């Protein structure tokens, strides 16, 4: 007693349902689909989403609201000798800040530049062309497309890198829209949920707006079918497949945001008789069904490509940043009202990254503010701070070899350092802290205990999900490499401490007060093994 | 504290028929926080009907419960002897926890004169200094019944003891048992002792006396 | 399948202490969340308290708040209620039931323990029997009657030929006057059983340790 909390659901829902749609619900979930034979990947999908990835989502916005706390106070009133789980977790989120906001920055750098008649990535006849320039995508990597040409080598120019050793020049129009979005994002966090949860109105609302379009836009036009066909024809082949029960595991864990402290953050504004179990269900479903919507939005598109525009969909059908600032508005420049649906599809990719980059910085700010009450009373000034180290840091992913040291985040920050942090928090809940002590809570709160079912997730079935994930992800591992370009080993180790960096804090954390406690374990074990008992 | 209030208080209704109860909350209660208890006579309550309209199990498809807010009711189709008790609404809501007044169902059936039984004090009681005359009126309807003492000639208001039986699941009849107690030595003063109980059934009183003789 | 045994209770004096238990059997215990309610002699159910699966989270009403305790024994399954400094108000009869989800209310209840709050002392019922004035004779049947007054506390068991008479019996519930109950039982025989037969009153008060069973004879 006592705490700020939220002006009410539609707030709370809109911030979960903002963090969890994000641009990988766009350019991720329908080449998964189109990869791994169709609706029948869904299966795989559904199935991973069900038993791994709700539970771990439910989980973590259930003792969010319990414990009303930050991750890092969270897991110390929880389990005192995993509190360094907190850390990791908000140092985590700590990283992606640093890359993630560049997404939007692109976005907000494409929109300024549509604003114009005949889009400047339609044509090959432009100054910052090669000569091995074409029209639309191919195969040969020597040669490019138009709309891949200007997005290489004119918005990110990184054609004047020669690695990542060489980040080049900075460029001032890609800061100005980094800054732009740090301004945002600091007069949405500024006040709070209080703001906070009002803007996600827009942000979190805005991209179904876009979507109803582009889906009514897309299967408007010609071969649009035969685009669905290559997105959700079924192969049940691939059912067999240990790859594709991977990637459907991999996707609903990163999909959804369990693991990074966000969903703790917001659950923690939430009334403690509020039922979690509603919000966590509902949220879960939004999230899949708009990838699924998503999915039929690029795939139309990529299937008018085929047909009309004359290009093979291997080449077309692709995923990450190639796909939404490349492949997609190579489509629509070749359109009728082509500005049209550039600034409505660029504001889309900006509005999708928001609402998903506010809870990111709010699991950060709330776990500290519930940690440090220093930074709990002066608030503008710390994420004033925060996004300052932020933009500072970020001038590195603004130059010209930016997107060499974007990639190199995008792979190791994140990659690794969270599969292992929610594998602990899963063990922390339903062993050290135990699953019917976790249920009661949750019985106290809703009125009833979680079905047996969402016990057994927790206890047995997340932690193997996770081992799942994080065995294959280390077995399949390769050097990270971007295009033609091999990263120097140097880097690779940069990223490893990166990643290390999040969950060395776990193991340490863990040692650090058990050294400082007295007594003899179990008996020094035992006190970091109990919950606030007051 | 949230208060429940049933009514109403007592029901009577005749197998077959149709009866209605209903709930009324201070604050507005969780249509699925709403349950409605039965306790038959002398035996412990029991779930009837929880979050508003799901039933129990064992409880017959005759039950159906209703509303939402701060108003519910609870209803049975074609009521049957069985089903005779007192229902107790409850809300899980929030803290303290509160049951309503409740309402008692009986039976309605025919109207039946009362069969009356008069008795002497004891020997035994006699002996101990005090003298107690007991006044049994056995299976009448409806419930509702009078009994008047007169020693001789005149009425003693007071010194009485009435009990009244729960209506059975037998004959669905009522009964009534009145004790004047008095002392001996005032006992004896007086030779005659009457008792007769005005009922619904007769427009003149059932009347049975006793002398010492 | 599922019972509740409430046990414990009996008179208590005034600003005095008890402690009520109740064996749970059927179900997993540490599962589900108990809670007690009482029930005064008037019929009113008032819940009391409520604990969680684990004893954790603990809900007191009002009225009962600070005075009682309420426990929870996970390894013999036994529910506890620790009551002191008792009022005339807290007397009514205990029940144990559960009491885990919110929606579903209380699955099952005990038989209930009672509990009487009194300063009054506790006193052997005097029996006597209720023999028909002499006489208008019969007639079609005779009834006859058993008077128990002067006892306390409840309750009494009372029956007819050690419980062979079921029909034709009215057992009136006790009467609390001046810290006192008076009881009366009415039993209907034909003119033919009675007294060519033994109709007998037995009346057991346990709290007295009184046991007394009778004979109905026409002098
Ligand atoms: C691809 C898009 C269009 C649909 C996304 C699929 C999910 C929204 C659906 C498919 C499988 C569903 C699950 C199927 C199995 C159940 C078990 C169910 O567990 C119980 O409820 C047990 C008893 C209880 O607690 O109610 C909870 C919901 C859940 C996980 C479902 C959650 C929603 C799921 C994931
Ligand atoms: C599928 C495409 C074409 C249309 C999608 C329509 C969008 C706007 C729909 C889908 C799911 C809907 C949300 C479902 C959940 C809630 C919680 C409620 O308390 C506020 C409204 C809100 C937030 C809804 C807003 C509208 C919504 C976001
Ligand atoms: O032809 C349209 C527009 O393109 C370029 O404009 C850039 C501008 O130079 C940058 O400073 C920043 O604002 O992004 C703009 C995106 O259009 C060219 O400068 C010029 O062709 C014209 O302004
Ligand atoms: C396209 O029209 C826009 C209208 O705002 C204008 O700014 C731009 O200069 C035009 N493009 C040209 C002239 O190449
Ligand atoms: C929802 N998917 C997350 C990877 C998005 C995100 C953004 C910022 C911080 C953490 C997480
Ligand atoms: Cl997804
Ligand atoms: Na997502
Ligand atoms: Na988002």
């Amino acid at each position: 007693d006592e705490r700020e909390t939220w002006s009410g659901k539609v707030d709370f829902l809109l911030s979960v349902i903002g963090f969890a749609v994000d641009l990988a619900n766009v350019w991720r979930f329908p080449y998964l689909c189109y990869k791994n034979g169709g609706g029948a990947f869904l299966v795989p999908y559904g199935i991973m989403l069900a038993v791994g990835g709700i539970p771990l989502f439910y989980m973590e916005l259930a003792l969010g609201q319990h414990n009303r706390k930050g991750a890092i106070t969270c897991w110390g009133r929880l389990v005192p000798l995993f509190k360094g789980i907190g850390y990791a977790v908000v140092l985590i989120a700590f990283y992606v800040d640093f890359y993630y906001n560049v997404i939007i920055a692109w976005s907000l750098r494409f929109f300024f530049a549509s604003f114009t008649n005949s889009l400047p990535w339609t044509s090959c006849n432009n100054i910052w062309n090669t000569p091995n320039c074409r029209p639309f995508e191919g195969h040969v990597e020597g040669f490019q497309s138009a709309a891949s040409e200007y997005f290489n080598r004119y918005i990110l120019e990184l054609n004047r890198s020669e690695g990542i050793h060489d980040l080049g020049a900075i460029k001032w129009d890609m800061a100005l829209c980094l800054l732009i979005v740090y301004l945002i994002c600091y007069f949405s966090l500024w006040k709070g949920i209080s703001t906070s949860g009002k803007v996600v109105w827009f942000t979190a609302l805005f991209p179904y707006a876009v979507l109803l379009i582009l889906l009514i836009r897309g299967l408007t036009l010609p071969g649009s079918f035969l685009g669905i066909q290559y997105y959700l024809t079924p192969n049940f082949s691939a059912i067999y497949k240990a790859e594709v029960w991977v990637d459907a595991a991999t996707q609903v864990f990163f999909s959804l945001g369990p693991g990074f402290g966000v969903l703790l953050a917001y659950a923690s504004y939430n009334k403690y008789h509020n039922n979690v179990y509603k919000d966590a269900l509902l949220t879960s479903f939004i999230n899949s069904a708009t990838s699924f919507i998503a999915g039929f939005v690029i795939f139309s598109v990529l299937g008018y490509m085929a047909h009309t525009l004359g290009v093979r969909i291997e080449d077309v059908a692709t995923e990450g940043p190639g796909l939404v600032f490349v492949v997609y508005p190579a489509a629509i420049a070749t359109m009728p009202a082509s500005t049209f649906w550039a600034l409505i599809f660029f504001m889309m990719l900006a509005t999708l990254g928001l609402d998903s980059s506010f809870g990111g910085s709010e699991a950060i700010i709330t776990a500290l503010s519930d940690e440090f009450p220093k930074i709990k009373r002066n608030r503008e000034l710390f994420v004033a701070g925060l996004f300052s180290l932020y933009f500072v840091v970020g001038l590195a992913s603004c130059t010209q070899g930016g997107f060499y040291f974007f990639h190199l985040l995008d792979r190791y920050a994140a990659g690794y350092s969270i599969l292992v942090a929610v594998f602990f928090e899963a063990i922390a809940v339903s062993w050290i802290y135990g699953t019917n002590r976790f249920s009661e809570d949750i019985r106290d709160m809703i009125g009833f205990p979680p079905g047996r079912y969402w016990q057994v997730c927790w206890r047995f079935v997340a932690p193997i999900f996770l081992l799942f994930i994080t065995v294959y992800g280390l077995i399949g591992y390769e050097p990270l490499t971007y295009a033609d370009y091999v990263y120097p080993s140097w880097a690779n180790a940069l990223g490893w401490c990166i990643a290390g960096s999040s969950v060395v804090m776990i193991p340490a954390v863990a040692i650090f007060k058990l050294l400082s406690t007295p007594g003899s374990l179990r008996q020094r074990f035992t006190i970091l093994t109990t919950p606030w008992r007051d | 504290e949230n208060v429940l209030t049933q009514s109403p208080a007592i029901m009577s209704t005749s197998p077959g028929e149709k009866v209605t109860m209903t709930c009324r909350a201070s604050s507005s209660v969780g249509s699925s926080y709403l349950h409605w208890y039965q306790q038959k006579s002398g035996a412990s309550p029991k779930l009837w009907i929880y979050s508003t309209s799901n039933l129990a199990s064992g409880v017959p498809a005759r039950f159906s419960g209703s509303g939402s807010g701060t108003s519910y009711s609870l209803t049975i189709s074609s009521v049957e002897a069985e089903d005779a008790a007192t229902y107790y609404c409850q809300q899980f809501s929030g803290y303290p926890l509160t049951f309503g007044s409740g309402t008692k169902l009986e039976m309605k059936r025919a109207d039946a004169a009362p069969t009356v039984s008069i008795f002497p004090p004891s020997s035994e009681q006699l002996t101990s200094g005090g003298a107690s005359v007991v006044c049994f009126l056995n299976n009448f309807y409806p419930k509702d019944i009078n009994v008047k003492w007169k020693i001789d000639g005149s009425e003693r208001q007071n010194g009485v003891l009435n009990s009244w039986t729960d209506q059975d699941s037998k004959d669905s009849t009522y009964s009534m048992s009145s004790t004047l107690t008095l002392t001996k030595d005032e006992y004896e003063r007086h030779n005659s002792y009457t008792c007769e109980a005005t009922h619904k059934t007769s427009t003149s009183p059932i009347v049975k006396s006793f002398n010492r003789n | 399948e599922v019972q509740l045994v409430e046990s414990g209770g009996g008179l208590v004096k005034p600003g005095g202490s008890l402690k009520l238990s109740c064996a749970a059997s059927g179900f997993t215990f540490s599962s589900y969340a108990m809670s007690w309610v009482r029930q005064s002699p008037e019929k009113r159910l008032e819940w009391v308290a409520e604990i969680s699966s684990g004893g954790r989270y603990i809900y007191y009403s009002d009225t009962v708040t600070g005075r009682f305790t309420i426990s929870r024994d996970n390894a013999r399954n036994i529910l506890h209620l620790e009551m002191s400094s008792l009022r005339s108000e807290d007397t009514a009869m205990y029940y144990c039931a559960r009491g885990e989800v919110r929606q579903r209310g209380f699955d099952y209840w005990g038989q209930g323990t009672t509990l009487t709050v009194s300063s009054a002392k506790t006193t052997a019922p005097s029996v006597y029997p209720l023999a028909p004035v002499c006489g208008d004779t019969t007639g079609s049947s005779v009834t006859l009657g058993c008077l128990v007054k002067g006892y306390f506390p409840e309750p009494v068991t009372l029956t007819w030929n050690s419980g062979s008479l079921s029909s034709g019996v009215h057992t009136f519930p006790a009467v609390l006057q001046s810290d006192l109950y008076t009881l009366s039982s009415s039993v209907t025989v034909t003119s033919s059983t009675w007294p060519s037969q033994s109709i007998t009153c037995n009346v057991a008060h346990p709290a007295s340790s009184t046991k007394v069973d009778k004979k109905i004879e026409p002098r």
